[PDB]
DNA sequence: TTAGAGAATTGGAGAGTGTGTTTTTTTTTTTT
DNA sequence: ACACACTCTCCAATTCTCTAA
């Protein structure tokens, strides 16, 4: 440790503010570079170098104060560019060892640290006015040089993710990344990602900056973003009383609930009782030690503990959760997309999808081109400005791009055991891509145009023709798992297929019979392809949640449940135990009066189970146990 | 009644939160045993839940002893003791020294050899745990303001003090007056004295007296008085912590003080 | 440069290896550098004296260090256990390099801070606090006997002090903390003692404070690094002080430097004088021995400045204690017995003749004690020890003290009518126990009441709060103790028939007027007198000029106790 | 530890006392005795000595709860405790507090005339009659600036006042008013009302029976003034002490366990009766009272009262009660001029100096032609520079010195006369 | 396409070990 | 003799892999 604190000092001092470098300070930072070409895997000369503060101590005064020497200035930013090189890619993954582990943690946690010291406008500020520079020259490799490593500086420091877990701060409160987004817009550097995006001969730049603006939008979602005005404030303030209310109502009466369910007399005023007739586990009697108030609800598991899970046994989870930036930062972003949508959108799609076409040697990541496509679509479409805007997608190269993406995650994910979890989310995102797509030619429908509308019919057309497209849900249902995949993958999934139907059914009344790839089609026939009892599970296991899922997905899976059971007939499938307890719970509930389509469907399909209960005495032993097609249809017989 | 226990908070309710995620949990509780969990079932983690003290729900208690009252000993015998429970309402209704009747449910209870081993004696305590007990104006002013009216009604209240004494009239008006005193600088209140040979009707006077005002007081100015005329300080016989006594003089403030043997 | 705090905590900043060689530097070059107003070296002349006496502690001033090296002493009571330590590491090698033998006596050298302004009161310490350089002041109640303690071993002591009582506010209770010393640190104190202590403020956890108050709250101590009282004479102190007994007219410098605001009065400032300086004990064939101090007694009329002399008594002496009258019991004046607080035993402690010992020790309204209390004292004023025998206890403790006191005379005021005697009311036993007797009287000389008042009011505009010449009263505090530790007089000769002669007379006249009683004390008290008069010149051998101030003072004192008519007669007889 | 206030304890009923906790910038704000409101929470606080850790193990007519794996076989019980986040009463500070209101009263007040009589108007508005003695005792309240010589010793700056009267007249009126007015005063008697009396006591403390001290008169009344009734009554053993007390405004103990020098710095005002009750006017003051020479000696002024039956004087003294009871400058601005008075130290002029000194000459020679002492000449000192304290005077001018020489002389005169 | 048998890894049910635990004589101050 | 804290072991439950119904 001591021996790298005590040469590194040789860079300068600091008198009050004027900060004053040694003569030999260029060779010195080279003695630094010496250190870290010689570095050991554990990144143990990094580590050295952030103990010792050389980065906040003596580079930013450097660069802030001594930028007129080109040759230093250079040094000390191809050295720093190197320092904040992101730990996964430094390490190559997460390691597994925890020796490596910890050397990975520190490091991370000094670049957490040199994110917070970058937030100063000044860096920014000198970056612009360089990069500004470079650009008129309409250049020396060394100059290209300059340009790329000043867009892999700033690159570097957006990458490393916050520690929301450290920071614990309310909505509209500034994080570091939200801090540093605005010191972006601070320094003006904003601008010139919008000339680089909108000029035609910086597409080399341009794939760059679509890392750069997707990394800087991640918080904000592009509909609630879309959503914001001046009157915000008043907007906040009075909703927030009114939660507040709420949420005080909720506890008050769930307390009176147990109050009263409560016998009155104190915990030792004991008394026994037995209840005749009803036999134990044993040869006799019931005796109940508990207070007589607790008979009107009972129900023997109540003293019983929860089954512990192995370790292994447990299923995914969600490492994320929702927030909104401040509403100063709301508003810039809010200006800038709308700027990149009004400017650059369609040149940089173009420009980016001729690099992942050329450029496949390279191994460019196409997730960020689907980011970018999904979020943008999303924006205008909420904005409800004319298609023109994003014309360059509007093409079917882009359905079957994202189909051969998607299906080529599906074989990997199967295949590739040792990746699956990667894989899954590659094809989550090119799901929810792929959402926006058909909910884009849905809302032109609904359009005033008639060539517009022509152009929809053309892509649906060829959408329904095609097989991938209406066999894809029935694959992504068929593997669906506990541990590949959270429930947020499932409702996307459920939802995009209300979609997909809604669509589908509109474009079938066009004609007296639909053909397809060579078969004429049914409605009805696809559908019963959905009537396989695992996708049931998976519905029944999406229902669980009803109260926390949203209105449109309470709505979408609703109506589909009711569609597949009454005009199919397939009835006799969702009697099930499970399903009954679920449905016990959802009536007992105070709260149902929000949920009347759902206790009516509940309380129908019950009906019918009792109905042929009363002539059958077989259905209690078949609510155990999960129906072939075969069964559900005999059921009825008898 | 001879004493009466400081109030005493009682455990209902349990709260417990987990460390590692902050998911929380009630547990009802069963004859004083704690259902503690043993695993958080939101993040599979064992040994991980903690009770929250301030969280959970309590209830009051409060322990009171009583004795035999005189009337009913067998001769020349020292008097019995039990010990009451009281719950809720009831919680704070009596006072050292005065008499009741109760009605309870006669308990019966086991007691450990040690604080740390699980034994028991077979010989077992008992105790009553309380149910129910019992201690054993427009028309009025329209009278006091006619017989105010009356005539001669100052020698009317006068004579109605003291029946027992025929005679001392002046005495019982100046007696009268002290009750009656000044009103709000100087003092306004009346200070009496009654001299004379000992065994004379004063202090049977001074008892008559003092028994028709709410404030009053009364002590002798022998050492074997039950209060006295000094404020003091002395350790609580329960705590044994500081307490600050104060005497006679102070508790009549605004009232009227008796002292005997003066 | 040192100064350069960045990305670190003091702590660790002192811990790397360049800041600790430059504060090792520092204070070497600080040690063999420094400089007094006369140019001379400070530490050359302390370190050698510290090896002469095999001593192995050194001493430093924190004021010029801050003088000089100002960076370093910022440093100093943010990071203490750090910065000490290089201190010591800097300045054993120091001491090797001008005496190369010195490791043969010690192998560690400990440096001790003194003089810190950041001065703190005993209740107002707080958690802001902690691991940090404070100092405090207070008496001590407790103290363990001295142990040892792991580390090879090294002694260990522990200590309670508490808030000086007259500080605390009227009729509440002091604060309190515990001490621990270390090496030579022990025996640096006893309990009554009042002391100035500076040290570090550490905490530690303790399960039964936790228990007792049922929140997670740690206990605290202190670790001492310097204790002083609230010789070390520099060589320019000797040479002054020598120096200033070559004049002969030095009785008359040192005389008139006595309670310098009180006006006239030349008598009781000699006699105080004498008293101050005092003659010297001796055990001639090991048998006999014989005291050496010298007690006072004043007695007059009301408003003479009587009270006054006894406290600037106290003011100048060390070792002193004052009490009045009523004030004190015998059992306080002597010594105690008590069942021991925590040893649950019968326990003996000193009282005040005993805490004085070779000190001072003032009575004030001598008049009016109850004589039961006013017995007490007879032991320790000759004998000069204090014998007990109680509760099983059997032992006898020194009481080694000058006894000076003040009383009135019988109906308030001296009649000139009558013998000193007649006038006091004390007894035989008691009268002969002091060497000195004093009488003061008002008088009604015009010229004498305006230059009296006249010096009285010029004395309240000069302290306003804005013969010969006096000395100031710090050079006159060191004088004092340079000659009662550095010079020992040898009555070597003297006229034997001289005094016989004179005794004889004297005594005899004694019996004739019986103002007081004359015996075989007066003559050994003239020897004493005889060797303080020698002790302020600071001279080794007594010679005939003691002598004569010694008989003139005894005659002097002794004229006074008679009836006005009769003292003519007594001085025309006792001529000298 | 804090307990019912006298105002709720129920009659008959014993106090009940609760437990109370103070945290961080509340520390150390409440001394016992003190009547306070606390704002904060109730809590319950467990047995944690029965409960065990990782860290450290468990120490060890009712019982707990059980059932907690840290609990292991033993069972808990709570208490309750009340966690207070705030706690309040139930040079500069002069300029922070006076506004421009007083600032203004306090310099009309200075460029007042006849502010002396009027001072005097003002604070005693109910006497009648004997001016002399209320512009004494006004003296007191503006003392005198102590000096510390360079020896070490230091010179007395209170005045101490003495009044002799008939047990049916004026004398105790002023005491009793002085204490409602003035702050931080006490009142008392030499028949004292507890066990240490006017000077501390030495008291055996039941806990280790050891022996501690316990604070008198004197010791309460520190920094501030002190009232004794019935003077010519006391116990011995104050008077002894009181002697100390008077001059050197110290307290030495020395007893078995107990060894201390307490401050005792205060300005006194005795009360006391003649012998026989009524004052024999044929007679001085020294013929008259119970007081020794010491003692006496110690006071820097001197005062009479004694009734004789004058009709209109009876007559007009009745009805003043009696209109009182049918019924220019307020306390609080003599409160206020005061503490901005008390500000000042005046010196003494050159020229001063010889007009004190002749006056003093002129006593002492009075004295020797048909005794005084120098302690009179200190109070000659303290009374002329109390004068010009109060005219707030820039130094001692001769003006003063007139004035102080009178009241000491007449009182002096009637003393011996 | 759905289900059972053979091999490998891992949790925890259970055992063993170490340790802890009113009633008498004498002094001192101040009340009498 | 009767309770905490700690260390350690062997049995068999859960999943991978190959095979038949
Ligand atoms: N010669 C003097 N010079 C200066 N101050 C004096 C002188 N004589 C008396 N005083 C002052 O007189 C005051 C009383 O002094 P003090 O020593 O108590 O005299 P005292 O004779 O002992 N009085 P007492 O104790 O009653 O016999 C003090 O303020 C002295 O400073
Ligand atoms: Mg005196
Ligand atoms: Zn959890």
């Amino acid at each position: 440790n001591c021996e790298l604190l005590a040469t590194c000092s040789a860079l300068g001092y600091l008198e009050g503010d004027t900060y004053h470098k040694e003569p030999d300070c260029l060779e010195s930072v080279k003695d630094l570079i010496r250190y870290l070409r010689h570095e050991d895997e554990t990144r143990d000369v990094r580590q050295q170098l952030g103990a010792a503060q050389i980065l906040q101590s003596d580079l930013l005064p450097i660069l802030t104060q001594h930028h007129q020497d080109k040759p230093l200035f250079d040094a000390v930013i191809r050295l720093m560019v190197n320092l904040t090189q992101p730990a996964l890619l430094c390490f190559g993954n997460l390691p597994k060892e925890p020796s490596f582990r910890h050397h990975f943690l520190q490091v991370l946690t000094y670049l957490q640290a040199y994110k917070e010291a970058f937030a100063s406008e000044k860096a920014f500020g000198v970056l612009s006015e360089t990069l500004y520079e470079l650009l008129q020259l309409g250049r020396q490799e060394e100059d290209n040089l300059l340009i790329e490593r000043i867009l892999l500086l700033v690159r570097n420091i957006l990458h490393v993710p916050a520690d929301l877990d450290q920071e614990k701060k309310i909505d509209d409160d500034a994080s570091a990344h939200d801090q540093l987004l605005w010191a972006i817009h601070l320094s003006g550097l904003d601008d010139l990602l919008l000339f680089l995006a909108s000029s035609s001969a910086e597409e080399q730049w341009s794939l760059h900056v679509l890392e750069i603006v997707s990394l800087m939008f991640r918080d904000q979602n592009p509909e609630q973003l879309a959503g914001v005005g001046q009157g915000r404030l008043a907007q906040e303030r009075s909703a927030d009383f009114a939660e507040l209310e709420v949420l005080r109502q909720r506890e008050m009466a769930e307390k009176k609930t147990r109050a009263l369910q409560r016998g009155n007399r104190h915990s030792r005023f004991g008394g026994s009782y037995i209840v005749q007739g009803l036999k134990s586990i044993g040869e006799r009697d019931l005796i109940f030690h508990k207070g007589l108030h607790n008979l009107r609800n009972y129900s023997s598991d109540l003293g019983k503990q929860p089954k512990k899970v192995p370790k292994r046994r447990q299923a995914a989870r969600e490492l994320s959760i929702q927030r909104r930036s401040a509403l100063n930062v709301r508003l810039f972003l809010r200006d800038f997309c709308s700027e990149f949508l009004e400017n650059c959108y369609n040149r940089l799609m173009g420009s980016v999808k001729d690099h992942l076409l050329r450029e496949k040697a390279q191994q460019h990541d196409e997730t960020y081109y689907m980011w970018a496509l999904a979020f943008f679509m999303a924006f205008n479409r909420a904005a409800s400005f004319r298609p023109g805007l994003v014309s360059e997608t509007l093409s079917v190269r882009t359905f079957h791009f994202i189909e051969q993406n998607l299906t080529n995650y599906y074989e990997m994910m199967l295949t590739d055991r040792k990746e699956a979890a990667s894989w899954a989310r590659r094809m989550h995102l090119a799901l929810k891509a792929y959402q926006e797509l058909l909910a884009t030619v849905n809302e032109m429908d609904i359009s005033p145009d008639e060539a517009v509308r022509e152009s929809s019919r053309i892509i649906k057309n060829n959408i329904f023709y095609v097989m991938e497209y209406r066999e894809l849900f029935l694959a992504l249902f068929r593997k669906f798992d506990e541990r590949c995949q959270p429930r947020s993958f499932l409702r996307d999934l459920v939802e995009t297929t209300h979609l997909f139907l809604k669509m589908l059914e509109r474009f079938c009344r066009s004609r007296g019979n639909l053909v397809v790839q060579e078969k004429e089609f049914n409605f009805l026939d696809y559908l019963k392809r959905f009537a396989c009892s695992t996708v049931v599970r998976a519905y029944v296991l999406l229902l669980r949640s009803y109260q926390q899922n949203s209105a449109h997905t309470n709505h979408c899976i609703v109506k589909m449940l009711h569609r597949l059971a009454h005009d199919l007939k397939m009835e006799a499938l969702l009697f099930q135990l499970s399903v009954f307890c679920l449905f016990n719970r959802l009536l007992s509930d105070p709260a149902a009066g929000a949920y009347k389509e759902l206790v009516t469907f509940a309380k129908y399909i019950l009906g019918k189970f009792f109905a042929l209960a009363a002539v059958n005495q077989k259905a209690f032993v078949e609510l155990l146990f999960w129906k072939n097609t075969a069964v559900v249809r005999e059921m009825t017989e008898g | 009644v001879i004493r009466t226990s400081q109030l005493i908070p009682e455990m209902q309710e349990a709260f417990f939160q987990c460390q590692v995620c902050a998911h929380t949990t009630r547990v009802e509780m069963d004859r004083g045993r704690i259902a503690e969990p043993s695993v958080c079932g939101r993040c599979h983690t064992t040994h991980s839940m903690a009770l929250i003290h301030n969280r959970s729900l309590f209830s009051d208690k409060q322990m009171i002893k009583l004795q035999e009252s005189p009337e009913d000993m067998p001769a020349g015998q020292t008097p019995h003791t039990v010990i009451l429970f009281a719950h809720n309402d009831l919680v704070d209704k009596v006072q050292p020294g005065d008499r009741v009747n109760v009605t309870g449910i006669y308990r019966a209870v086991p007691i450990r050899v040690n604080p740390r081993v699980s034994n028991v004696k077979s010989v077992y305590k008992t105790h009553i745990d309380v149910i129910h007990y019992r201690k054993t104006s427009e028309k009025r002013v329209e009278l006091l303001k006619e017989l105010s009216r009356k005539p001669d009604i100052y020698e009317r209240l006068a004579s109605a003090l003291a029946p027992s004494i025929y005679e001392h009239e002046d005495i019982k008006k100046g007696i009268l007056l002290q009750l009656f005193g000044g009103t709000r600088k100087f003092r306004a209140e009346i200070n009496i004295l009654l001299c004379g040979d000992p065994g004379t009707s004063k202090s049977q006077l001074l008892q008559y007296v003092y028994n028709l005002v709410p404030r009053g007081q009364y002590t002798s100015g022998k050492g074997s008085s039950a209060v006295g005329l000094t404020a003091y300080v002395m350790k609580d016989p329960e705590t044994r912590q500081l307490v600050l006594q104060t005497g006679a003089l102070v508790l009549s403030d605004n009232g009227i003080c008796c002292i005997d043997e003066f | 440069n040192l100064e350069d705090l960045k990305g670190h905590s003091v702590r660790e900043w002192v811990s790397m290896a360049g800041p600790r060689l430059e504060i090792h530097h520092r204070f070497k070059n600080f040690l063999r550098t420094h400089v007094d107003s006369h140019g001379h070296n400070v530490f050359k002349e302390r370190i050698s004296d510290m090896c002469k006496e095999n001593r192995e502690s050194l001493v430093v001033n924190y004021e010029d260090l801050a003088a000089r090296e100002h960076v370093l002493a910022y440093f100093l009571p943010e990071a203490p256990a750090e910065l000490l330590q290089i201190f010591d590491e800097a300045a054993l090698e120091v001491v090797l390099a001008m005496y190369p033998k010195y490791d043969r006596i010690t192998n560690h050298i400990h440096v001790r801070i003194s003089h810190l302004p950041l001065v703190e009161e005993l209740r107002s310490l707080r958690q802001l606090h902690l691991n940090q350089l404070i100092r405090t002041s207070g008496v001590v109640t407790s103290c363990t006997g001295v142990l040892p303690q792991l580390s090879i071993y090294q002694n260990y002591q522990r200590i309670r002090i508490q808030e000086s009582p007259g500080k605390v506010a009227a009729g509440r209770l002091p604060r309190s903390k515990d001490a621990i010393l270390l090496a030579d640190l022990v025996d640096s104190c006893k309990p009554g003692d009042e002391i100035e202590l500076t040290g570090i403020y550490h905490n530690n956890y303790d399960g039964s404070l936790n228990t007792a108050n049922g929140f997670p709250v740690f206990a605290t101590v202190i670790l001492a690094n310097h204790v002083a009282k609230k010789g070390e004479l520099t060589d320019e102190d000797v040479k002054m002080i020598t120096s200033l007994s070559k004049d002969q007219q030095i009785g008359e410098k040192i005389f008139a430097s006595i309670a310098p605001s009180i006006y006239g009065h030349e008598d009781i400032k000699r006699g105080l004088a004498l008293a101050l300086f005092g003659g010297e004990p001796k055990n001639p064939g090991g048998k006999h021995k014989v005291r050496g101090d010298i007690n006072v007694l004043l007695c007059g009329d009301p408003g003479t400045a009587k009270s006054q002399f006894l406290k600037y008594i106290e003011k100048v002496s060390s070792r002193a204690i004052f009490t009045t009258g009523q004030g004190a019991s015998a059992v306080g004046l002597t010594a105690y017995v008590q069942r021991h607080p925590v040893s649950r035993e019968w326990t003996l402690e000193a009282g005040a003749l005993v805490l004085a010992d070779r000190g001072v020790c003032l009575i004030d309204e001598f008049d009016k004690m109850n004589d039961q209390d006013r017995t007490s004292i007879h032991e320790a004023m000759e004998q000069q020890s204090i014998s007990i025998s109680k509760a099983g206890i059997v032992t006898s403790l020194q009481a080694r003290c000058t006894v000076i006191a003040a009383a009135n005379p019988i109906g308030g005021r001296y009649d000139p009518s009558l013998t000193f005697s007649e006038n006091v009311d004390l007894t035989e036993p008691i009268i002969s126990r002091f060497d000195i007797l004093c009488v003061v009287r008002d008088t009604v000389d015009p010229v004498q009441d305006e230059m009296l008042a006249r010096f009285v009011v010029g004395s309240h505009v000069r302290h306003h709060p804005s013969g010969v010449e006096p000395l100031p009263q710090e050079v006159l505090k060191k004088y004092i103790i340079y000659a009662k530790e550095r010079v020992h007089p040898k009555l070597n000769q003297m006229d034997q028939d001289k005094v016989a002669k004179m005794y004889s007379d004297l005594r005899k006249e004694s019996m004739a007027t019986g103002s007081i009683p004359i015996t075989v004390r007066h003559i050994e008290s003239m020897i004493r007198m005889a060797e303080a008069h020698a002790r302020i010149h600071l001279r080794d051998y007594v010679i005939e000029d003691d002598v004569n101030m010694a008989i003139r003072v005894m005659l002097e004192s002794f004229i006074d106790t008679q009836k006005f008519s009769v003292m003519r007669s007594m001085r025309k007889t006792f001529a000298r | 530890r804090i307990q019912e206030t006298q105002a709720e304890l129920p009659r008959g009923s014993i106090p009940r006392s609760l437990e109370v906790i103070l945290r961080a910038e509340a520390v150390e704000s409440a001394q016992a005795g003190d009547k306070c409101d606390f704002t904060g929470t109730l809590i319950v606080v467990p047995d944690v000595s029965k409960l065990s850790t990782p860290g450290a193990r468990a120490e060890t007519e009712t019982e707990g709860i059980r059932g907690l794996r840290a609990l292991g076989v033993r069972d808990l019980s709570y208490r309750l405790v009340f966690l207070a986040c705030c706690v309040a009463p139930t040079a500069e500070s002069i300029k922070n507090q006076m506004t421009v209101k007083e600032w203004e009263k306090v310099f009309e007040m200075s460029q007042d005339k006849n502010l002396y009589h009027n001072l005097c108007t003002s604070l005693f508005p109910t006497i009648h009659g004997n001016d002399e003695v209320k512009r004494g005792v006004l003296l007191m309240l503006f003392g005198g600036v102590p000096k510390t010589t360079g020896e070490g010793t230091s010179l007395r700056g209170d005045i101490n006042v003495c009044i002799v009267g008939d047990p049916s007249t004026a004398k105790s009126q002023f005491l009793k008013h002085v204490e409602e007015f003035s702050p931080r005063a006490v009142y008392t008697s030499g028949k004292a009302s507890s066990a240490a009396g006017l000077t501390a006591a030495v008291v055996r403390d039941e806990e280790s029976h050891e022996f501690v001290i316990e604070a008198g008169a004197l010791m309460l009344a520190d920094n501030g003034v002190c009232c004794i009734d019935e003077f010519d009554k006391m116990d011995v053993r104050d008077q002894v002490a009181i002697h100390e007390a008077m001059e050197q405004q110290t307290i030495s103990i020395t007893k078995a366990g107990v060894k201390a020098t307490l401050n005792a710095r205060t300005s006194i005002l005795a009360a006391a009766n003649p012998i026989s009750g009524h004052y024999d006017r044929s007679k001085s003051l020294k013929q008259n009272i119970n007081l020794s020479a010491p003692i006496m000696s110690r006071f820097d002024l001197f005062f009479i009262l004694v009734d004789e039956c004058n009709e209109v004087t009876d007559y007009a003294i009745a009805r003043r009660i009696v209109d009182l009871h049918s019924r220019v400058y307020s306390l609080d601005d003599i409160r206020r001029y005061l503490l901005f008075a008390r500000q000042f130290k005046p010196k003494i002029s050159k020229e001063s100096e010889d007009f004190i000194v002749e006056q003093y000459k002129h006593l002492r020679q009075r004295d020797g032609s048909g005794r005084i002492t120098v302690r009179q000449l200190e109070s000659m000192i303290r009374l002329s520079e109390a004068m010009a304290r109060m005219h707030c005077c820039d130094e001692v001018q001769p003006k003063h010195v007139k004035e102080a020489f009178r009241l000491l002389n007449k009182s002096i005169i009637r003393v011996e006369t």
